[PDB]
């Protein structure tokens, strides 16, 4: 139950790992946002050029 | 066959080495799993980005 215990170090390592994975999730989320922004801008461009034609 | 104490010592050593092998295999497939997961997520991120 103390800090030196296997369970406490286990849960400390678990929270550290999930925080690193949360940083990775933030990276993937911003990449997703940028890619979606690009695709939606091109989709609006397609809509405008189809409206002209 | 006398001297059972050394045989008990051998049995407990066998238990300890089975524990060690179990942990070795555990971390072995943990490394394999994290490597394949990294490969999968890298592939999907590269595919979506480009």
């Amino acid at each position: 139950l103390a800090d030196d215990g296997i369970i406490d170090n286990a849960q400390d390592n678990v929270n550290a790992t999930l925080k690193s994975l949360t940083k990775q999730y933030l990276s993937v989320s911003n990449s997703i946002d940028e890619t979606v922004a690009r695709y939606k801008a091109q989709f609006t461009q397609l809509d405008t050029m189809m409206s002209k034609l | 066959t006398e001297n059972p104490l050394q045989k008990i010592d051998a049995a407990l050593a066998q238990v300890d080495t089975l524990r060690s092998d179990l942990g070795a295999v555990q971390n072995r497939f943990n490394s394999a799993i994290t490597n394949l997961g990294n490969t999968v997520n890298n592939l999907t991120s590269a595919r979506s980005r480009i």
